[PDB]
RNA sequence: AGCAGAAGCAGA
């Protein structure tokens, strides 16, 4: 139909109509229908003003016509010029859009091209408008209706009638007349009367000081409130001020100083699974990813000595932990995983019931009974405890960022690269994976994701059964050998999870080589037995079983299944840096970034401290550190971390501004400090982030000199 | 040696590595249990900033109404909703002067769009508060229920098809002495309510805790409105959007590349317009209690002024929405749980019975909350919330107000100019003067002006620094180089429809996230790898040569051995992954078609395959996707 | 117990 539209209308008409549509924001392709109408409208509004001009005195027949078109041009310009004419000629301005203006009667023309009878359409247009404008309605059935006598002579009327003569039949002969939509449809809704009740609501919805809505409308329409802002500001109290204050390195005091107070207990270990102290029993395999139960059975068979232990030495007991019950549960787990039965279900026994916390939820009663009772009161909410810095977090960060002789990632393949963009992408992935894959953090993340996947599957499919879920991983060393690592066993309790936040308890028994007594404060939550010893590096290293009761909901499990996203957060990050160094150089800097070249030396990043002295590491080391930071954000993520990061971002930006000598100012520094500090309660990562922020702020202060 | 991640910033700018400070890999915070506490907190805070205003009793619903506008000017730095009508009118008039004809043109545009708009448009919204059942339901379901209810009460305006008759029926419904509606009690039933009860329900709001919000230690409540006001809010927002589109300082509605372009252009324009020897300073601001402090009556005045030269009927139509909002009523949610630990018993007290027990049995926080809520409480469990904008829904109009505030540019002919960008509740204010002290003076004047219009800049979260670096809606600018729009990268997991449309959806989402949101080539390729890994794990269709064992994987291995041309196999059948950045948009089946041998190609492209079965226009396309009706287009049970 | 953190879950 567009090819047909172009026939009757020149490019300028089509583009003007399309632009007028563009000020409507409905897909022009969707309905050319009204497009037709408007262009026709536009066309007639031009033919009425084709050769009719006026002279400097009023001669009807120089640089002035007797008409001026409004339609087609931008709405804002059209309205501004319409208002200009209205104020210049001292005539009432129509409240609707004007389509054409006359220079002799000094009145605003309205034109309507309708399908059928004209007089009824003329009366409907009057209903819309009334007498604010003179109406010139035309209809293809040789119909016309003009509200003014001498608006235009017979020549123009005949010309427009002839111009519509083709469109009254030309569309039909080529079979287009049928789908021609009318012109009143786009303006069917004009009548809108408010009811009594809504009128009263509007009346009581007036700003204070006005009797009713009519008074408010009159005031807003009539009074000119010039100088109101200046007057009110002048009479406003000076106490309402932003209190500017130029920022200086002195104002930046350490955040959350209470973490240096030794009275508060040191923040304890709370991660779901052991991260750096994990001890994986390794079994050599060359293929098949056998069942988790079968894999655990085989791994324990290889180490029957540890499996067959039955007289443990209780090393640490948690405050509210039943050592006998935990040991019985562990023995039940080992026996069930080592049996010939495929099923890994545990009978709901007394110690299992206690460890899973069977039958602890409070019973629900009718509201009336509770209301009658007096001893029933809303419990005071539990507030997170305040804790101080702990060195175990620093040890975790140091150890998990160190390279290891293993590979946990087994990412799949992609199609061969062709274009340069995929070539550079492949190069970047090659380098980033070559660096990350050999880090402990990657293996820890793989363990987390696999365990969470298995836990979610078991909880969803075995809601009403106690299940033992081995903590398993698949690893490959640099030499191509494949190992299956068994880190521990997990008991899954009842998982009738209805809400997203419903909690299912999991009892984790994880192997480890660290003696808890080395750092007692790190293990107040963990019941630790000494299950045996192993020969590793010429020494009989003790092997302990860290037993703990933890809990997770559906959301945490689903996010654990997606822990791989950490990679992305790291990757993007470093990619940005690479992109930045490309901008400075104009060509791919990936190779120069990682390994350097004859032109640009390899990049280095300030990494940490050694004997109180700043030290620098390679690009790969920084990549691994930020990756472990992302993994930590996962494992220790909660509302406290979100709040702390959000509130400390502002302080970081202020420090950056100070470094750039951008003389930053602040308006309420104490408020920002309080907002930052209120989030530092018990999250180990948050506390260590506060400590590192203090240290780095000190180093930046030293450098600023 | 002790590692220190923050030491990275010593060698790299913070903005360049800002992504490190965003903990988007962690589990987002989630709310547990009732949201009544947060809703009551919001109500109390809203009434606290306006208690000094005129207090009266509504004569239509009987609720307590607090009106702060035209109230006493604030005397402290605490949030103040005592906006002055005269100042708002002055700001709007100045903006009109700077944009001649913009207001009336936008009013006409919105009015015509509203003519052409149909009732079905209302189905495009998100969850809405259905009043027939008093719960949050999809927009289409709420629209259907309300239309049927109106049919029962002789309100057949929706039959006409246009939005105007539907909204006319909406307003006329408030006049009916009694209303009959379809309720669910589960089975369908007819229930009758009185005029006042229907009015309260229509004006009522549903409240729920916001879940998965990032960067906020404490949860906050959000509000969903009814279906009655959706048309009026829609037209008001269209009008405000039309105004915003033409406003240079409006940081809306486009996002992405145009956002960075607008930031850079504003910064450069601002530097260039600096008097020689002067200084330019940028204030990154954050609006505290943005929703709470804004008053619906101010928006009513805004609509009245915007439609100065518009037909009376359209003026009424625009004015309706502020009127209903100013009389809005908030539902308090599920209630509170009271427990006896000695007996291990719990009991839920719903909102209507909130005061049915002595307040001594509540904790301190809830005790104070209810004590302050008492006056605004209603017997049925809802609270009068005449001030405030808890639901938002006026992002465009609020942005217009903020831009108008930004349009003053000077007070008392002082030696400083100010402009900037405004977007909802965030803004960046650039000020030029001869010295930094004068810039701070101008910023103080701007703060007072914003106070005057019901906007409270947050002194705790805002800051200022010499022009050249700043932040705006999570977009960080530093010497031209804009870091990125930090957005929660999603889980490139199984889309969850079938085998083939699943891959189509995955690759399309990767492509879109690359093209619209920020993601580079290596990140996108790692995204493809992760998605393929998850897909293969979910469907158990690992590579044919992959020695993983499984029930279906056994037949897959048999296929692999049988197959001669392994290049042309779909990953759904253990085939190699061929996708990359180049061929992201092309379906895999067409990619491999030239490679697949007839031995299996014929079976895959079986016309009467017994899996797809009867299809529907929605099935193949329903976001939309491209696929082939092969053996991997099967459906659920 | 535990998860967890201004309020819940630890089946209905």
């Amino acid at each position: 139909m567009d090819t047909f539209i172009t026939r009757n209308f020149q490019t300028t008409i089509i583009q003007k109509a399309k632009n007028t549509m563009a000020e409507f924001s409905e897909d022009p392709e969707l309905q050319p229908a009204m497009l037709f109408n408007i262009c026709v409208h536009l066309e007639v509004c031009y033919v009425i003003s084709d050769m009719n001009f006026l002279d400097e005195e009023g001669k009807a027949y120089n640089l002035r016509p007797q008409y001026e078109v409004i339609e087609g041009m931008p709405r804002t310009i059209a309205w501004m010029v319409q208002r200009s004419l209205a104020q210049e000629h001292g005539i009432e301005t129509p409240k609707y859009l004007a389509d054409l203006f006359d220079y002799k009667t000094k009145r605003f023309i309205e034109v309507g091209i309708t399908k059928g009878l004209a007089d009824d359409y003329f009366w409907k247009k009057k209903e819309k408008l009334g007498n604010s404008m003179e109406l010139m309605i035309f209809s293809y059935n040789q119909d016309y209706s003009l509200s003014n006598e001498s608006s235009l002579d017979e020549e123009g009327k005949g010309r427009v009638l002839s111009r519509l003569t083709e469109l009254q039949a030309e569309l039909s002969l080529k079979n287009l007349w049928q789908v021609l939509i009318g012109e009143e449809d786009v303006e069917k809704g004009i009548d809108f009367k408010l009811g009594q009740t809504i009128s009263r609501l509007r009346d009581i919805s007036v700003p204070a000081g006005f009797s009713n809505f009519e008074g408010m409308r009159s005031y807003i329409d009539n009074i000119d409130p010039k100088g109101a802002i200046e007057r009110n500001l002048a009479r406003m109290s000076p106490l309402v001020s932003v209190t500017p204050k130029k920022l200086t390195w002195e104002d930046l005091r350490p955040i959350g100083p209470h973490i240096y107070n030794h009275e508060l207990p040191e923040v304890p270990y709370n991660a779901f699974l052991l991260m750096s102290d994990e001890l994986g029993l390794a079994n050599m395999t060359e293929g098949k990813s056998k069942k988790p139960k079968t894999l655990a059975k085989e791994c324990l068979e290889k180490y029957s000595t540890l499996r067959d232990q039955t007289d443990p030495i209780l090393i640490m007991k948690s405050e509210k932990a039943n050592e006998n019950f935990l040991w019985k549960l562990w023995r039940d787990c080992v026996n069930t995983i080592s049996n010939e039965e495929m099923s890994n279900e545990l009978q709901k026994t007394n110690y299992a019931k206690w460890a899973t916390g069977d039958g602890l939820t409070y019973q629900k009663i009718m509201k009336e009974v509770a209301i009658d009772d007096e001893t029933m009161c809303q419990e005071e909410p539990k507030i997170p405890n305040k804790c101080r810095v702990a060195a175990w977090v620093q040890t975790e960060m140091n150890l998990l960022s160190t390279l290891t002789s293993k590979r946990a990632l087994d990412l799949p393949e992609i199609g061969p690269d062709v274009a340069p963009v995929e070539h550079v992408g492949s190069e970047r992935r090659k380098y980033f994976v070559n660096e990350i894959n050999y880090c402990k953090a990657s293996t820890v993340m793989m363990k987390y994701v696999l365990f969470h996947t298995s836990l979610l599957n078991e909880s969803n499919a075995s809601m009403g059964k106690y299940k033992v879920i081995p903590i398993t991983n698949r690893v490959v060393n640099e030499k191509g050998e494949s190992f299956d690592m068994l880190y521990g066993l997990a008991v899954k309790g009842q998982s009738h999870l209805r809400g997203d936040t419903d909690v299912v308890t999991v009892v984790t028994f994880e192997f480890s080589s660290t003696d808890p007594r080395v750092d007692s404060g790190k293990w107040p939550k963990y019941t630790v037995f000494r299950i045996g010893s192993l020969f590793v590096s010429g020494r009989e290293k003790s092997v302990y079983l860290y037993c703990r009761v933890n809990g997770t909901n559906k959301i945490q499990m689903k996010w654990g299944m997606e822990a791989r996203r950490c990679l992305l957060q790291s990757m993007q990050q470093m990619e940005a840096i690479v992109e930045q160094e490309s901008s400075i150089q104009g060509y791919d800097m990936t190779k120069a970034c990682f390994k350097g070249d004859r032109v640009n030396s390899p990049k280095t990043f300030s990494i940490g401290t050694q004997e109180g002295k700043l030290v620098k590491g390679s690009f790969g080391k920084a990549l691994r550190v930020i990756f472990t930071k992302c993994l930590m954000h996962y494992v220790f993520g909660n509302a406290q971390l979100e709040g702390f990061s959000a509130e400390s971002r502002r302080l970081l930006l202020l420090i950056q501004a100070l470094k750039d000598r951008k003389g930053p100012w602040v308006f309420d520094l104490e408020g920002m400090y309080s907002g930052i500090e209120e989030c530092i309660s018990n999250n180990p990562w948050v506390i260590q982030s506060a400590y590192w922020f203090n240290e780095w702020l000190g180093f930046e202060k030293e450098g600023s000199k | 040696m002790n590692i220190n991640p923050y030491f990275l910033f010593i060698d790299v700018p913070i903005q360049a590595a800002i992504s490190t400070t965003f903990p988007y890999t962690g589990v987002p915070p989630y709310s547990h249990g009732t949201g009544t506490g947060y809703t009551i907190d919001t109500v109390i805070r809203t009434h606290e900033y306006s208690n000094k205003g005129k207090q009266y009793i509504s004569d239509v619903t009987g609720c307590t109404m607090v009106d702060p506008t035209n109230g006493p000017l604030p005397e402290d730095n605490e949030p103040s909703a005592y906006a002055q009508l005269d100042c708002v009118l002055e700001a709007l008039d100045r903006m009109d002067e700077e944009h001649p004809g913009l207001f009336q043109a936008a009013s006409q545009n919105a009015m015509e769009t509203l003519m052409v708009t149909t009732v079905d448009k209302l189905t495009q919204g998100r969850q809405t508060f259905d009043w027939t059942v008093c719960r949050n339901q999809p927009a289409a379901t709420a629209l259907n229920t309300t239309i049927t209810s109106f049919r029962l009460n002789d309100l057949n305006g929706a039959d006409k098809g246009g939005l105007i008759p539907f909204c006319q029926d909406i307003i006329d419904s408030l006049d009916r002495p009694e209303m009959t509606f379809f309720s669910v009690k589960p089975m369908k039933v007819k229930d009758k309510i009185t005029k006042v009860e229907y009015i309260k329900r229509a004006l009522s709001l549903n409240t729920m805790t916001k879940d998965a919000e990032r960067g906020k230690l404490k949860r906050r409540a959000i509000a969903t409105a009814g279906i009655q006001i959706r048309g009026f809010v829609l037209v008001v927002e269209n009008l405000a959007k039309n105004i915003c589109e033409n406003l240079e300082q409006s940081g809306l509605p486009v996002g992405g590349n145009e956002k960075k372009a607008k930031l850079s252009n504003a910064v450069a324009k601002m530097l260039s317009n600096c008097p020689p020897g002067g200084i330019s300073m940028t204030v990154t601001g954050d609006n505290t209690k943005w929703n709470e402090c804004l008053n619906p009556r101010i928006f009513l005045a805004m609509t009245e002024r915007i439609t100065r030269d518009s037909p009376i009927w359209f003026r009424d139509f625009c004015s309706i929405a502020p009127v209903l909002f100013s009389n809005k009523i908030a539902r308090l949610g599920k209630g509170f749980m009271i427990t006896s630990k000695t007996k291990r018993l719990k009991a839920q007290i719903p909102c209507p019975d909130l005061f049915s027990i002595p307040l001594e049995r509540y904790n301190e926080e809830t005790r104070a909350k209810l004590k302050k809520l008492k006056p605004f409480f209603n017997e049925e469990g809802t609270a009068s919330l005449s001030p405030g904008m808890m639901m938002g829904m006026f992002n465009m109009l609020s942005t217009v107000l903020g831009v108008a505030a930004l349009g003053i540019k000077n007070i008392g002919n002082k030696e400083y100019l100010w402009d900037g960008l405004q977007s909802s509740d965030d803004f960046a204010l650039f000020v030029n003067a001869k010295d930094e002290e004068t810039c701070m003076e101008g910023i103080n004047d701007f703060y007072r002006t914003c106070k005057l219009l019901g906007i409270n800049m947050s002194k705790k979260k805002s800051y200022c620094n010499e022009t050249g670096m700043f932040e705006f809606t999570s977009m960080f600018y530093r010497d031209g180089f804009v870091s990125n729009f930090a957005m929660e990268l999603p889980s490139f997991g199984v889309a969850g429809v079938n085998e083939s449309a699943d891959m189509a959806i995955g690759m399309t989402i990767i492509k879109n996230n690359m093209i619209n949101n920020g993601m580079g080539p290596a990140t996108a390729q790692t995204a493809i790898q992760l998605f393929i890994a998850d897909y293969r794990y979910t469907y158990k269709c690992h590579r044919g040569d992959s020695k993983v064992e499984g029930k279906r994987m056994k037949i897959i291995k048999e296929l692999w051995e049988n197959t001669k041309g392994r290049d042309g196999l779909l990953v759904a059948d253990g085939g190699p992954n061929i996708y990359n950045l180049r061929n992201l948009h092309i379906p895999e089946i067409v990619l491999k078609y030239n490679l697949m041998d007839p031995e299996y190609k014929g079976r895959l492209l079986h016309p009467q395959n017994p899996f797809v079965g009867h299809l529907s226009i929605e099935g193949i396309k329903e976001m939309d996707y491209d696929a082939v009706s092969g053996t991997h287009s099967w459906r659920t049970k």
